[PDB]
């Protein structure tokens, strides 16, 4: 009842799932249940809506396929279905960010990104430019330009 | 200087006294009356005080049937706790909870010294602690949870798993040849078993070194609590004033706490989570804190607790773990596999499972067995849904062994001879520690699935397999 | 190779036919556990509520 | 010894006055209904009504019976269907019984009991052959609805004419259609001339449903204490537990798990500990009880099934998946046990066919996985088929053990499965004209006859 | 020389083991 009563007044809510806390991909914001009044064409524009909707829909689609994988196996599913996982893993990993106030817990100074680079980077990750970079390279990075460096580091 | 009865609510009686004559807690009250008119009934009754509720009244709990209590009758206060005989005169005899003989063989006069039931637990300057093994010959118990002399051993099981079978097996294997005084308190069990063991003891000549009191199911809620205390007040004397080692057996001590839940709702208390009395922990502590060893002797007690269902999260059995020194757990789901005894290997533990007290060759095999069984427990869902053939070769090899270990945990008891074509067999500790080594290194693992059921030593397994072809 | 490829599909048919069964038993028993958990939760909630109401 | 009633709420009443009233006493209202006292406060008495309370008003006069919960007993109740309060149901005049028993009497205890070595002939093959019963034992009948529990009790009570055991049948919370069907069956077969039937239907108030088994056992033990043997059956304990929950919740007691109060283990014990086999201080008689428990979903782990198991000495759990499989009665070779040893059965049974339980349970598990095992499977179908029987066909115990001997010795391996049940009906037509002596030998010596002659008998039929 | 053939992916049941085991045994025995 307390969250149910609180949910009626917010204009934008971001939810945190302890599963994401245990996965080691911070912050723990779950994209599925996070919604806002700003996602309208007259406020964010058309360059925002299509990419956000595609990423949201892909992350919703992966949720049940990953559970099917837990029993049916890993190659019994078709290759086209496996591509959904192959790209959703990268999409979810790239959501992590190296913060500036977490320097005590991370030991790192962080990085900075503007919104233009965020929409731009998601467009590239859906474009297929980064299929061959390892997933673990996307953990706790900021601007997309850092990723190719971390792979260079590896 | 006499009391009255004004309110009756079943097990609870609300006696009343006059100024200055208020009884203390656990005091005993007596009521006697003879029929004044043909419409009345003759009953002699005794009561135990539990609460003081002001206005010159005290709450008391009845020790016998309360039918026919007319209001306005007289009450007698003894001024002392309930007194039960103790000492040499109590060997071989049988009493009820009030302490009188129920074996009909004779009386016990007042020259036998009798003590109060309730006394405070010993101080820290009187207690002692030592660790040494008590042995039973059971394969499953002696390895993964050896017992400690003077400690507490707990048995946990549902509404029928074989608790009484284990208790009687232990008695047949230890109590006669241990050399110590034995007390068996028949708390809350079936009356048929209570009168069966009386024959079992008298015709076998062991009754000369045993004391018993009974509180079986038929008795009102007030009596079912104090059977354990009346059993313990004799073992205490046998330990202290005679310097004898004492074994105490209790079967349904849980019927203590349940009895409280029956009476608390009538005493006038607020209910607990699931309706228990809000005194479960303190009263159970006041009960089990007197079963202790001292510097003068040791008391070893084996007890069983009735789990109200297949749910160990229930507060009454869950809060028992604060006192046990060795734990044995039973469950229906292993009993139904055809394996007896169905002791769970991953929930029975003991303080004596340490490497300086049992040796390296014991601790190593115990830890290896537990580790090997954990993986097979974890593989449960996936082997159940799709099959044992899914897993890899290194997992298939592991699957080949855990069920054989579980089968090897089975053994034929001595009281099972009436249900099985073989009598009970004995496997010493040095043999039960040895046995698992052969299976773990693959010396005998290739035998078929059913040969390890109902076997003694590891040599009998191979001859049973040969008898199977 | 043709005989083996036919026996392969036969074995797969059998594997799915065994696999499809235990699911229904597992669902029915979990659903029973679900109703029992429900009933226990509601009973506990009403007992607490009525105890509070009687106290106050 | 006067007063007034001031509350008439929901079948429970409160009364003023009544200075001399005792606990457990019977009470009568001026309307003509019986009630009882269970609680006595500082200035009022709580009364539980045992009939139709719609006629009670405030200010009604209420009166003292002057004695504890006594129910009449004796031979005059034989041949009648009676109310638990002691009133005939089908008319036929008032009862002539003089002696009475308090139904709250203290049960016999230590130095008054003895072991069990003699069977209770039931005539249902699958029970006596696998889960034996003896006099003094308390056997739980528990299981699902719409599977045929009552059809076991009826057959068991019809078979008792040859053992001369006065018996009582108790119906609780039940529909009158089945009650009168059972009564008509008993009167047709004649069982009513020595059995006593007590009923308390679903249209009756809860307190009658709560008290019915106490009267059913009090009118039964009286013949025990005089040396006779008695069998007592209860139609359903689940309904009695529900009625007690109803009464307790009207009385405002704190509910426990599933709202069932903590007295459940107490209430049933004070009912089920009355069964005993008396010592020589009273007589050699014995009483056996068959209480019934209905499971809401067929799950054993519930509260009432386990609490009722805790008192009884065994149980047979009747299943529903067996009901639609073409097998009646639904008896499971697995989780169903009796604690009495094999010696209770006649010595031939333990001698030869005691392996039936293993032979059947092993097959019942092995079929799930399904040369040596191929041969083993062939026997199980015959092991289940021979145990089958139809309605109202109680086989004599001598022929019963003879056919069990024929089954266990492998005489039937040639007979096809679908024809097995034919052999069983034709085989008894053979022996009465060729092996009449073996029946009398079995009846007299309680032991198996000569093995050579018994083996020679069968080849003539085959 | 020996030829052994198996299924190409999982959920095939006991098809895979029963042939690999027998081929392996019959070769290393001799
Ligand atoms: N070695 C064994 N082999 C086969 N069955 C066994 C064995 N030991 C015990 N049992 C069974 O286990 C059942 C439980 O025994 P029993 O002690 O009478 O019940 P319980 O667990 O004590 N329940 P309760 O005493 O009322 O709290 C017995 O009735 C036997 O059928
Ligand atoms: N052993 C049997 N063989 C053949 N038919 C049977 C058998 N037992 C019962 N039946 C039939 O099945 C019906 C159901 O039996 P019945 O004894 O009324 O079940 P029940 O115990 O009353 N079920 P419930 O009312 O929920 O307790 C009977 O009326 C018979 O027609
Ligand atoms: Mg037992
Ligand atoms: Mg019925």
């Amino acid at each position: 009842p307390a969250p149910a009563t609180t949910f009626s007044h917010l204009d934008a809510t971001t939810n945190l799932e302890r599963k994401l806390a245990e996965m080691g991909i911070y912050p723990a914001v779950d994209p599925l249940a996070s919604t806002s009044r700003a996602l309208a064409p007259e406020i964010v524009g058309e360059e925002h809506y299509q990419v956000a909707r595609k990423v949201q829909q892909t992350l919703q689609r992966y949720k049940e396929l990953q559970d099917i994988i837990a029993i049916l196996g890993m190659d019994e599913l078709s290759d086209e279905d496996k591509l959904v996982v192959h790209r959703a893993r990268r999409i979810q990993f790239f959501l992590s960010q190296n913060f500036h106030v977490a320097e005590q817990f991370t030991g790192q100074p962080g990085s900075y990104v503007p919104v233009k680079e965020t929409v731009r980077g998601f467009k590239e990750i859906l474009e297929g430019k980064y299929d061959h970079l390892p997933e673990d390279a996307f953990r706790l990075v900021g601007r997309i330009e850092e990723v190719v460096e971390k792979a260079k580091a590896m | 200087t006499r009391g009255r009865v004004i309110q009756v609510m079943g097990p609870v009686v609300d006696v009343k006294f006059e100024n200055g004559h208020l009884p203390a807690i656990y005091n005993a009250l007596k009521i006697q009356h003879k029929a004044r008119n043909e419409n009345e009934v003759d009953i002699d009754l005794t009561l135990e005080v539990a609460l003081h509720l002001g206005d010159d009244t005290v709450r008391t709990i009845a020790m016998a049937s309360t039918d026919g209590l007319i209001r306005g009758m007289e009450v007698i206060d003894t001024g002392a706790p309930i007194s039960v005989p103790v000492g040499e005169v109590t060997l071989g005899r049988v009493f009820n909870v009030l302490g009188e003989p129920i074996d009909l063989e004779g009386d016990i006069p007042a020259d036998a010294r009798r003590d109060p039931i309730h006394r405070p637990a010993p101080k820290f300057e009187e207690l002692a602690t030592e660790v040494e093994i008590l042995e039973t010959g059971i394969k499953v118990v002696d390895l993964l949870a050896p017992y400690i002399k003077g400690g507490k051993i707990g048995l946990f099981g549902g509404a029928g798993v074989g608790k009484t079978v284990l208790i009687q097996e232990l008695i047949h294997n230890i109590a006669q040849e241990h050399g110590g005084i034995s007390v068996f308190a028949g708390v809350g069990d079936r009356t048929r078993e209570g009168n069966d063991l009386y024959h079992e003891m008298k015709d076998s000549g062991v009754i000369s070194k045993t004391a018993m009191v009974f509180g079986q199911m038929n008795e009102p809620p007030g009596a079912r609590m104090r059977v354990a205390l009346t059993g313990l007040t004799m073992a205490e004397y046998f330990r202290d004033e005679q310097g004898q080692d004492v074994l105490l057996f209790i079967d349904n001590i849980f019927r203590f706490t349940q009895a409280g839940s029956e009476v608390s709702a009538l005493l006038g208390r607020m209910p607990s989570a699931v309706g228990y009395q809000p005194t479960l922990a303190t009263e159970m502590g006041q009960l089990q804190e007197r079963i202790t060893s001292t510097a003068k002797g040791s008391i070893t007690s084996i007890q069983a607790i009735y789990v109200p269902a297949d749910d160990y999260t229930d507060p009454a059995p869950a809060t028992t773990f604060s006192h046990l020194d060795a734990t044995t757990n039973l469950e229906r789901k292993l009993a139904e596999m055809g394996i007896y005894p169905a002791v769970d290997p991953l929930a029975s533990t003991s303080r004596a499972l340490a490497p300086e007290i049992v040796g390296e060759e014991h601790y190593q095999v115990a830890r290896k067995v537990q580790q090997t069984l954990q993986r097979y427990k974890e593989l449960q869902d996936i082997i159940a849904i799709l099959g044992m053939d899914e897993l890899s070769d290194e997992d298939k090899l592991v699957v080949h062994r855990a069920r054989r270990i579980q089968f090897f945990l089975s053994q034929n008891f001595h009281v099972a001879e009436q249900f099985t074509g073989q009598p009970g067999s004995y496997v010493p500790v040095k043999e039960t520690v040895r046995g698992f080594k052969e299976i773990l290194e693959g010396k005998y693992d290739h035998l078929p699935e059913d040969a390890f059921r109902l076997v003694g030593r590891i040599e009998e397994v191979v001859e049973k397999a040969k008898a199977m072809g | 190779l043709l005989d083996a490829k036919a026996s392969e599909h036969a074995a797969r048919m059998t594997a799915m036919k065994n696999a499809t069964d235990n699911a229904n038993e597992l669902i029915r028993t979990l659903t029973l556990s679900y109703n029992r958990a429900r009933q226990a939760a509601i009973t506990q909630e009403i007992t607490e509520i009525v105890a509070g109401a009687n106290a106050l | 010894d006067v007063g007034t009633v001031i509350q008439v709420g929901d079948g429970i009443a409160r009364a003023h006055g009544l200075d001399n009233v005792m606990s457990g006493e019977l009470v009568e209202f001026a309307n003509g209904v019986m009630g009882m006292a269970l609680n006595l406060e500082e200035n009022n008495v709580g009364i539980v009504i045992l009939g139709p309370y719609t006629g009670i008003k405030e200010g009604d006069e209420v009166r003292r019976t002057g004695r504890i919960m006594e129910v009449p007993v004796g031979e005059a109740l034989i041949g009648r269907v009676v109310n638990p309060l002691g009133q005939p149901v089908d008319g036929l005049g008032p009862v002539e019984t003089t002696e009475t028993r308090p139904i709250e009497s203290r049960a016999p205890g230590v130095m008054d009991r003895r072991s069990v070595h003699e069977p209770l002939q039931t005539g249902i093959k699958a029970i006596d052959a696998l889960v034996p019963i003896g006099r003094g034992q308390r056997e739980l009948i528990i299981g699902d609805r719409q599977t045929g529990k009552t059809s076991v009790a009826i057959d068991t009570i019809i078979n008792q004419k040859d053992q001369n055991m006065i018996s009582i049948y108790v119906a609780i919370g039940q529909k009158e259609s089945t009650v009168r069907t059972v009564v008509e069956t008993l009167r047709k077969h004649g069982a009513l001339d020595y059995t006593i039937v007590v009923t308390a239907s679903a249209s009756q108030p809860a307190p009658l449903l709560f008290l019915a088994p106490y009267a059913g056992v009090a009118m039964g033990e009286y013949f025990m204490y005089k040396g006779k043997h008695v069998l007592v059956v209860y139609d359903d304990l689940s309904k009695q537990a529900a009625a007690y929950r109803e009464l307790s919740l009207l009385l405002r007691r704190p509910p426990g798990r599933e709202a069932y109060p903590g007295d459940i283990f107490y209430l049933h014990s004070r009912l089920l500990e009355r069964a005993a086999k008396l010592s020589d201080a009273k007589g050699g008689g014995s009483l056996t009880a068959l209480p019934f428990v209905e499971t809401q979903a067929g799950d054993i782990s519930a509260y009432i099934p386990t609490n009722v198991i805790s008192i009884t000495d065994g149980q047979i759990f009747l299943q529903s998946d067996l009901f639609f499989s073409g097998v009646r009665p639904a008896i499971n070779a697995g989780l169903s046990v009796s604690r009495v040893g094999g010696a209770a059965q006649i010595k031939a049974m333990k001698k030869v066919a005691g392996t039936l339980r293993l032979d059947l349970a092993a097959y019942r598990e092995l079929e799930a996985f399904a040369k040596a095992t191929q041969a083993k499977l062939a026997r199980g179908a015959r092991t289940v088929e021979v145990l089958k029987q139809d309605l109202h066909q109680p086989i004599p115990v001598e022929k019963q053990v003879l056919i069990i001997y024929a089954l266990t010795r492998g005489f039937l391996d040639d007979i096809p499965v679908e024809d097995v049940r034919r052999f069983e009906k034709e085989f008894y037509l053979f022996l009465d004209q060729n092996g009449q002596h073996l029946l009398e030998h079995i009846r007299t010596t309680k032991d198996l006859p000569n093995e050579d002659d018994l083996n020679k008998a069968i080849e003539a039929f085959k | 020389g020996y030829l052994v053939i198996t299924s190409d992916r999982g959920l095939a049941g006991a098809y895979n083991s029963n042939v690999l085991r027998l081929v392996y045994q019959t070769i290393q025995k001799r």
